[PDB]
């Protein structure tokens, strides 16, 4: 019969797809980001004028 | 323009030759101390700022003069002791007096609080080994130890005062800059923060509860008599009572009304104890205790005209005191006991000396206007506007300042000493000439008394 064959050696993993449905990639668990991401800036600080220290 | 050629004495006691030491320490000493009078005195209404804040100006504090004047004449009286001793030994304890002079000349100029703090307390280590080691007599520890577990004890309640300060009311730092000082609204909260800021100016400040720490280490004598000159220095050196009453809490003083009356029976049971008292240290030492706590009294009641006594007092009592310790110390090298009795004759042995005995105690009294009437007098006449029952119990204390002195000249104007046959030899040039550089800055004040008592004069 035309039904057979052999496996020789390995699937090795073989990637394919022909339905997708829905596409679906982004769905995951996650429902918060919790605030995105904390302030930051960046400008270079000069120098600033005398220590904060009591004794300068 | 004074740190810089002070810490340049440093090396030189040390690169010096071994002949020579002395005569190097007294000569620098005397022509720094010339500058002193040059350039510090120029002041406008209000005392504007030096430089930078290392070292400030001096607004209500020619206090810096006396240090300048005692920088040279402590080394003087000093000559007759340390010198059996070796070299190395006399060079530490020449320049151990030159930083005890940086970290003073640091205290009074700096116009802080914060780092006026590790000055104040700066000065205590310096003294400890001064007073600790060259003990004539015993129990050099039971005052060595007493120097700082009475100071440091009070003191250190200063570190959670003045940045509790800082930490809500801007910054100490200038004192010119502290307008931004709000009064205070009377909280049993601000009641410890007052204490703290009292208690470090009220050791060093003698008052009759905790001045036990004072007439233990006059007694038991640190070198010959001259490092004992040193410990009056730190009683005008804390100073910064004119500083914290004036400025950090100037509504406050419901809380000054019991410490007031503490100093002011320092006045009455001081004196009386001043009268039997045997050694001839100990009648200068606790004589230092009544002298200082008219100055406590005085500023606690804050009016503009006690400060003007309160200051002039500060130098009244550095040059009168220290000139009768001078007296004492020429005594002590002679007959070698702090003894009274003991060591009795002027005149008779002691020819042109009894006549500064006679300057010296003449001014424990209230002398035609030199400095100590002048410092005084207003206290007493600020005392009435605070209270009219305070000269009922200032007058008694000033029949005992009469005894504070003239039992003084009693117990040594008396043709006796049969037991003694010692002390051929009055004075040694140097000898009076310490006692002459005492008591002619106070008869250059009688003319000029302006350029002394000025907080705003």
């Amino acid at each position: 019969k035309x039904x057979x064959x052999x496996x020789x050696x390995x699937x090795x993993x073989x990637x394919x797809x022909x339905x997708x449905x829905x596409x679906x990639x982004x769905x995951x668990x996650x429902x918060x980001x919790x605030x995105x991401x904390x302030x930051x800036x960046x400008x270079x600080x000069x120098x600033x004028x005398x220590x904060x220290x009591x004794x300068x | 323009k004074y740190i810089i050629p002070t810490i340049m004495l440093m090396p030189l006691t040390w690169l010096s030759k071994n002949n020579m030491i002395w005569v190097n320490s007294t000569a620098h000493s005397l022509l720094i101390s010339f500058t002193s009078l040059l350039l510090m005195n120029q002041f406008g209404d209000n005392s504007l700022n030096f430089s930078l804040l290392f070292f400030s100006d001096s607004l209500s504090t020619p206090l810096l003069i006396l240090t300048m004047w005692l920088l040279p004449l402590m080394l003087m009286a000093s000559q007759h002791h340390l010198s059996k001793e070796n070299l190395t030994r006399k060079k530490l304890f020449i320049t151990m007096l030159i930083s005890l002079q940086l970290f003073l000349i640091m205290t009074f100029t700096a116009m802080e609080l914060i780092l006026f703090y590790i000055l104040f307390e700066a000065t205590l280590v310096p003294t400890l080994i001064i007073i600790t080691r060259w003990g004539n007599q015993t129990e050099r520890l039971n005052a060595g130890l007493y120097f700082l577990f009475y100071t440091l004890a009070g003191s250190l309640p200063l570190l959670v005062a003045l940045i509790y300060i800082q930490n809500t009311v801007g910054s100490l730092n200038f004192l010119m800059l502290q307008y931004w000082v709000q009064p205070v609204h009377n909280s049993w909260s601000n009641v410890f923060m007052w204490l703290a800021c009292m208690m470090a100016f009220m050791v060093k400040m003698p008052l009759y509860g905790l001045h036990l720490w004072l007439p233990k280490a006059h007694v038991e004598a640190p070198i010959a008599g001259s490092m004992v000159l040193a410990a009056v220095l730190l009683k005008l050196g804390g100073y910064g009572m004119l500083r914290i009453t004036l400025i950090l809490n100037p509504m406050t003083d419901f809380m000054a009304y019991p410490f007031i009356m503490l100093s002011l029976w320092g006045m009455i049971m001081t004196s009386s104890i001043c009268l039997r008292q045997t050694d001839l240290k100990s009648l200068i030492a606790y004589s230092s205790v009544s002298h200082m706590a008219l100055v406590i009294v005085a500023i606690l009641i804050q009016t503009p005209w006690s400060y003007m006594g309160a200051t002039a007092l500060m130098i009244a009592h550095g040059l009168t005191s220290s000139m009768l310790f001078c007296l004492a110390n020429s005594n002590y090298e002679r007959i070698h006991s702090r003894t009274m009795i003991l060591a009795r004759g002027l005149q008779t042995l002691l020819p042109l000396m009894a006549t500064w005995w006679l300057l010296a105690s003449l001014t424990n009294l209230a002398l035609p206007p030199t400095i100590n009437l002048i410092g005084e007098l207003f206290v007493v006449m600020s005392t009435f506007s605070w209270s009219n029952i305070t000269i009922i119990l200032m007058g008694v204390n000033m029949v005992i300042t009469a005894l504070y002195s003239l039992y003084m000249l009693i117990m040594t104007q008396r043709g006796k000493y049969t037991y003694h046959i010692n002390n051929i030899s009055p004075s040694f040039t140097r000898e009076n000439a310490l006692m002459s550089l005492h008591i002619l800055p106070l008869l250059l004040l009688t003319l000029n008394p302006k350029i002394i008592l000025g907080p705003l004069y």
